[PDB]
């Protein structure tokens, strides 16, 4: 909801973008956050 | 005449309703001083001189 | 107790706040003699109630 | 809100509540404190942007799929 308080500078919440990459790429399974490398 | 100010600083924030709010923004007053100088025949002369070294 | 002819005059009081925020005192003389000033007072009233706010 | 050197503690996320009965007819609500810009040794006031109240988690809905 940080998103909603972010927006409380709106003029007033429908979108249509595409994503800067973000760690959702699976390659290895992470039940917890190790983080992981970049190559 | 001899004219003097002696300057605060003292702001004052009133709401819609009236109801004010006041802040002394100088613990001293700033003091200015101010006087019609009328000089001639080597007085004229020291005054320029003198205030035109001085300056600021 | 006193007689309605034992008065002056019934003048108001009420609260005032000085106006202007620098006073200009016109020294016609030395301080031995004519220094007069034009104060200017704002008569309002002071409704701000102060319950600090808890728990600083 | 326009405020005085009354909630120079405030912080951003804090609560407050807020009442104009007699000009806009605003029935004391509660609001959440955002954004605050705190004021300079002059002009003494300090701008507390505001949001509605915020809320929890809790549960209303049983949308556990539970596929086969």
């Amino acid at each position: 909801m940080w998103w909603a308080l972010a927006m409380l500078v709106a003029s007033v919440e429908v979108w249509t973008a595409d994503w800067q990459v973000l760690g959702f790429g699976n390659f290895r399974t992470k039940a917890v956050k190790a983080k992981q490398a970049k190559k | 005449g001899v004219t003097e100010r002696i300057e605060w600083q003292t702001d004052v924030m009133i709401s819609e309703s009236g109801a004010e709010q006041r802040r002394p923004i100088r613990l001293h007053p700033r003091r200015s001083f101010e006087a019609t100088f009328l000089r001639w025949e080597e007085n004229r002369t020291l005054l320029d001189t003198t205030i035109a070294g001085v300056g600021q | 107790a006193t007689s309605r002819n034992d008065v002056r005059r019934i003048g108001y009081i009420p609260v005032a706040r000085l106006d202007v925020d620098g006073i200009e005192i016109k020294r016609l003389t030395d301080s031995a003699g004519v220094s007069q000033v034009s104060l200017t007072f704002k008569f309002f009233d002071d409704r701000r109630i102060a319950t600090p706010l808890p728990l600083s | 809100v326009i405020c005085d050197r009354r909630a120079w503690n405030v912080q951003p996320g804090d609560v407050l509540k807020v009442r104009d009965p007699k000009q806009r007819g605003l029935t004391e609500v509660v609001i959440r404190v955002g954004t605050v810009e705190d004021g300079t040794l002059p002009d003494g006031k300090i701008k507390v942007v505001a949001l509605q109240d915020q809320f929890a988690f809790q549960l209303n809905t049983f949308n556990q799929v539970e596929p086969p």
